[PDB]
C-alpha cells in the first residue's frame, strides 16, 4: 500500500465514505504576548502565550502540498516575581511555564483531498514522534541598570490523542485536525540571570522558539470521513471578518 | 514447454556423456584469499589445470576466482560459468551468513525491484522473500494494521522499528505472511529486491571446508535438508584439499546438472 | 481404551481441522530473557499476537512465557498448554544440560520418589533413570555387589562414592541395571526420583536457535535421532526468529499433536 | 490399547460376580492422609505414625503404603494442593469464617480441572460456559473486574481507573471466580503473589475425600446455587479430639476407600 | 413514550434521519461592560 492511499469502503449515489491514510510534516510555532506595565519600566503586566498560525509549502513524494498550522497551549501555570514595591525594582506581575499537567494543541490541514469537504470523521488514529521545545533568551530592557535574560526551559512533547477541531483566522476557516501533546520536563532549565531564581523546570513564554523559524514533526494519520461521489463539489474556507465591532 | 514426453524401459543405456561435458564445458573453483596466501606459489593455477588434464578438463576451460570473504563474495555474486564449485570456510561467528549464501546461490531466484518510500509491501507465500545486497544494510520493518498505521512501532519514529538487520552485507528477511510492512534501509549503500524462489540451480557445489553441517537453505524450521550438492570436508592445508577435488571431481560434477532456465550471469533474475 | 478399531480405505479425507484447531486450542512460547532484551520493547508481545491473529490463532490463545535461564527452566519445567514452543540457545558448554531438557520434555515420564537414607535402588529396563531437580545437585553413587558390600566404594566414605553431577540444575542418572546403588545426593537443595520413560509428548516443539544439531535424547549410544518437533534455525537476530516461527507455525502445529496420555502441567507424571 | 479413542464396550448380564479386589487394592495401592497441624499439637507425640501404620497394617495397608502430609491451616494447604497418591484423604476442620475458603479448597480438590493460563494485561477473557472459572492461588490475591460492552468499553468502570473496577476478592489465598457468561471482562490482579488461570472444570476426582471434623455439612461446591449436592467423598463428623478421630478413619478406612475410586486420567 | 427519547424516522444507506425530544435547564448568565 503506498503511504498517500485514498481509498473507498462505501459508496451510495452521492455520498462516499472515503478512507485516507497519508504522512504530514506537522511546522509549527509557539507566539508570545508581551505586556508591559506603564511608568518607569520597571514593571512587566503579562508574559503568556497566543495561538500562532503558520501557514508553510513542503514537497511530498512528486508533489507540492500547501499547509496551513495552528500551534496553541493549554493548562499553563501562571508564576510571577516581585521583588520589591518600588519603581526601581524589577517585576514580572504573571508569566506563563509549561509542564506536565499543561498540553500541547496543534491543529493541521493541507490543501489535499482529505481535508477538501471534511466535516465529518471516524476510526481516527496517527502515529507521531516526539520532539524537544527549547526556550530561548529574553533581554528585558529596563531603562536603566543591568539587563536580566530569561534565558534556558527545555521540555520534550510527547505523542497524544487526535480529534478535530476549526482553524478560524481572518482570512482562512479551516476543519482541521487537532494533535495533542503532552509533556515531560527536561534538563536543561530556565533562569533568570541577576536575580534570585534558578533551577526552575519548564518552558518560558518569553521565546520558547529559541530563535527558530519552526519546530518540525512527521506523522502519518488515518481517517474515514465523508465525501460526496462527485469530485468537484467544495467546502468554504476563505473568511471575510468583522467580529469585535464593540471592541 | 507445454507438451508432454514419451520414453520406455527397454531401450538401452547409451554411452557416458563424461568426457565430452568436460570438453564441450567449463568449470570454476571459487577459493578464498587464505588459500592462495597458505599456498605462497605464483603457479598454481596452471599446476591445477594440467592436473584436471588428466581427468578430461582440456587447457582453457578450468578457472579460478579468489574472493577475500564469504560477505564480500555475498555482495552481489556473479556465477558466469557451466560447472561452479565453491570452497566455504566455516565459522561460528558467520553461520546464518554463509547459509544465506548457500540459500541464494544453490536456489535460482526471480527478483522485482522495491520503492520504500512511494510503496508498503508484503509476502504473499512461503517463497517470496525480500533479499538485499551492499556494503552495510541495517534493515528495520514495522508491521502494519487494516487502517495501515503501526503495531508495537510507530510508522514515523523509525527508533521504534523492529531491527532485523545491523550491518550486514547480504540479508535474507522473511516476514508474516499477509500483512503490509513499512520498511527502513540503508539504500544509500545496500539494495533490497523482493525475490521468489523457484527451482533449485544445479550448476553450483558448495563445499563446507571444516566443521559439521549447518546449512539451512530451506527459512522453516522444520525441514533442514541436505541437498546432493552441499558438501563438507575436514581440512589442516588447502593443497589437500584442491588434490580431493581434482581427483573427486567426477562425483561432484555428477552430483551437478547443467541449468534448464536460461542464459545469465547473476545470481538472480530481474523482472522489474 | 483397550477394545481394537476398525476402518476402511475407500472413505474420505475429512477437511482440514487447521483454523478450527487454532480456535479450540492454546499456542505457548518458551524464549530467553536475552530475546527480551536484544528487542528491548514492551510491546512485542501483542505485536505476535496481533500478527498470529493473521494465521488464525485468536488473541486469548496465544501465550508467552519468559525463562531466563536453560537451567532455570529446567528446574522443574511447568508446561501448561495444548500447543507449546521452546526457543533454545545452543552453548557448547550446556550441550547435555539442553539434551537433557529435550530429554525431559519432548518425551513423557512416570516418577515415583526415592528415599536414599531407608532403601537402596536399581534400575530395571533400558527407560528407567533417576531424574534429580533442584538449583545445586551434586550426586553421588556407590555400586553394591550380590553380599550387600561395596565395588570400588565402601557404605560408609562417602568420599570413595564415584561422582556423576557437580552443582547442576537437572541431572538425568542411567546407571547399570541390575545391580543395586547407594546414592549420597544434596538432598536439602534437590529432589531425586525414579522415573520411566513412556512414550514421547508430542504437545512440545524445541527449536534450537544456534550451531549444528547435538541433541541426543535416547541415552543409548546408538540411534542418535532427530525427531520432527526439533527444529534447529541459524540466527544473528530475534525478531527473524520471531517472524520465523510466526510464518511457519502451520508446519511447526502439523509436526506437533495433541497429547493421548492425560492433563498434567508438570513434565513427568507422579504415582508414588 | 488404542489411547485418546472412546469405543463402545459390551457386556451381559448372566456373567458372575468375580472375586473382592480389596485386600489387593490396598497392597498394590498407596494411601495419603493430609491432617492439619493442630491434630499432631493436641497429640504431643512423635510416634503415632508409626502407630497408625502399624494399626492399617492390620486392615492389610502394609508399612510403605500409608503417608501423613502436614498442612498448617485450610489456605495454606489451597495454594497450590499437590494431592499425589492413589488414595488421598483430607481431614478439615470447620469455621464460619472459612465456609467460603473450604467450599472452594473442596471444588478445587474434588473435581478434576483442565487449566490453561491467562496473561491479564494484554488479553480480556470471558466464561462460555457454567464449567469454565477463574482459579487464583498464592500468598495474597486481589481481583478486580470490569466487565465490557460490544464496542469494548467499561460497563460501570473505567477500563483506565483500575479503582472504578469491582472487587471480587480481597487478600485470598486461593479464589474460585465465576462471573457472567458472554461478556468480555478486563482484570487486574496482584500477579506478583499470585497466579490466575482459565479452568474448565471436568468430571470429578474420585481419588481425594474429604471429611469434615466438626460442624454441620455446608460445602456448595456448584457455583449454580440449585444443585447444593452432598457427594459419596464428602464425609463428616464430630470431635472433641484427634486420636478418636484417627481411629475412626482407620477402622473404617475400607468403606472410604470403597467410596473413592481410582482416577480415569 | 419517554422524556429523553430518540427515534430514527428514516434511514437511507449512510445518513439517517432521527428525532431528538428532550428536556433541559437553561442554567444562562449576565455578562456587563463597564467603561470609566
Ligand atoms: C559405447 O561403449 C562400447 C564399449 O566400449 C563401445 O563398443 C561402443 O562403440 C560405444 N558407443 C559408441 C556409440 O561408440
Ligand atoms: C470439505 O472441503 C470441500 C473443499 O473445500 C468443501 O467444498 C466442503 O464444503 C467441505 N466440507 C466440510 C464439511 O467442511
Ligand atoms: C473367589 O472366591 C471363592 C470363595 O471364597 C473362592 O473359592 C475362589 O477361589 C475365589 N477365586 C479365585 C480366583 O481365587
Ligand atoms: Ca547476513
Ligand atoms: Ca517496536
Ligand atoms: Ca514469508
Ligand atoms: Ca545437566
Ligand atoms: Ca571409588
Ligand atoms: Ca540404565
Ligand atoms: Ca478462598
Ligand atoms: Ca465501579
Ligand atoms: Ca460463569
Amino acid at each position: 500500500a503506498q503511504a498517500n492511499e485514498d481509498i473507498v469502503v462505501s459508496k451510495t449515489s452521492l455520498w462516499k465514505e472515503m478512507q485516507y491514510n497519508r504522512d504530514i510534516t506537522i511546522r509549527f510555532k509557539f507566539a508570545s504576548s508581551i505586556v508591559k506595565s506603564g511608568g518607569l519600566g520597571y514593571k512587566w503586566s503579562e508574559i503568556s502565550f497566543k495561538p500562532a498560525n503558520y501557514q508553510y509549502t513542503y514537497t511530498r513524494d512528486g508533489e507540492e502540498v500547501t499547509a496551513h498550522t495552528t500551534c496553541s497551549v493549554n493548562g499553563m501555570n501562571d508564576f510571577n516575581f516581585n521583588g520589591g514595591s518600588l519603581p526601581t525594582d524589577f517585576v514580572i506581575s504573571r508569566y506563563e511555564v509549561i509542564k506536565e499537567n499543561s498540553y500541547v494543541y496543534v491543529d493541521y490541514w493541507d490543501d489535499s483531498q482529505a481535508f477538501r469537504n471534511m466535516v465529518y470523521v471516524r476510526s481516527l488514529a496517527a502515529n507521531l514522534n516526539s520532539v524537544i521545545c527549547t526556550g530561548g533568551d529574553y533581554s528585558f530592557a529596563l531603562p536603566v541598570g543591568q539587563w536580566p535574560v530569561m534565558t534556558g526551559g527545555a521540555v520534550s512533547l510527547h505523542s497524544a490523542g487526535v480529534t478535530l477541531s476549526t482553524q478560524f483566522t481572518d482570512f482562512v476557516s479551516l476543519n482541521s485536525l487537532r494533535f495533542r501533546f503532552r509533556l515531560t520536563v527536561e534538563e536543561p532549565s530556565f533562569s533568570i540571570t541577576r536575580t534570585r531564581v534558578s533551577r526552575l523546570y519548564g518552558l518560558p513564554a518569553a521565546n520558547p522558539n529559541n530563535g527558530k523559524e519552526y519546530y518540525e514533526v512527521a506523522g502519518r494519520f488515518s481517517l474515514i470521513s465523508l465525501v460526496p461521489s462527485n469530485d468537484d463539489y467544495q467546502t468554504p474556507i476563505t473568511n471575510s471578518v468583522t467580529v469585535r465591532q464593540d471592541l | 514447454i507445454n507438451l508432454p514426453i514419451t520414453g520406455s524401459m527397454d531401450t538401452a543405456y547409451a554411452n557416458s556423456t563424461q568426457e565430452e561435458t568436460f570438453l564441450t564445458s567449463t568449470l570454476c573453483l571459487y577459493y578464498p584469499t587464505e588459500a592462495a596466501t597458505e599456498i605462497n606459489d605464483n603457479s598454481w593455477k596452471d599446476t591445477l589445470s594440467q592436473l584436471f588434464l588428466t581427468k578430461g578438463w582440456p587447457t582453457g576451460s578450468v578457472y579460478f576466482k579468489e574472493y577475500t570473504d564469504i560477505a564480500s563474495f555475498s555482495v552481489d555474486p556473479q556465477l558466469y560459468c557451466d560447472y561452479n564449485v565453491v570452497l566455504m570456510k566455516y565459522d561460528a561467528t558467520l553461520q546464518l551468513d554463509m547459509s544465506e549464501l548457500a540459500d541464494l546461490i544453490l536456489n535460482e531466484w526471480l527478483c522485482n525491484p522495491m520503492d520504500i518510500t512511494l510503496y508498503y509491501y508484503q509476502q504473499t507465500d512461503e517463497a517470496n522473500k525480500w533479499i538485499s545486497m551492499g556494503s552495510s544494510c541495517t534493515i528495520k520493518v514495522c508491521p502494519l494494521n487494516t487502517q495501515t498505521l503501526g503495531i508495537g512501532c510507530l510508522t514515523t519514529d523509525t527508533a521504534t522499528f523492529e531491527e532485523v538487520a545491523t550491518a550486514e552485507k547480504l540479508v535474507i528477511t522473511d516476514v508474516v505472511d499477509g500483512v503490509n510492512h513499512k520498511l527502513d534501509v540503508t539504500t544509500a549503500t545496500c539494495t533490497i529486491r523482493n525475490c521468489k524462489k523457484l527451482g533449485p540451480r544445479e550448476n553450483v557445489a558448495v563445499i563446507q571446508v571444516g566443521g559439521s553441517d549447518v546449512l539451512d537453505i530451506t527459512a522453516d524450521p522444520t525441514t533442514a535438508p541436505q541437498t546432493e550438492r552441499m558438501m563438507r570436508i575436514n581440512w589442516k592445508k588447502w593443497w589437500q584439499v584442491f588434490y580431493t577435488v581434482v581427483d573427486y571431481v567426477n562425483q561432484i560434477i555428477q552430483a551437478m546438472s547443467k541449468r534448464s532456465r536460461s542464459l545469465n550471469s547473476a545470481a538472480f533474475y530481474y523482472r522489474i
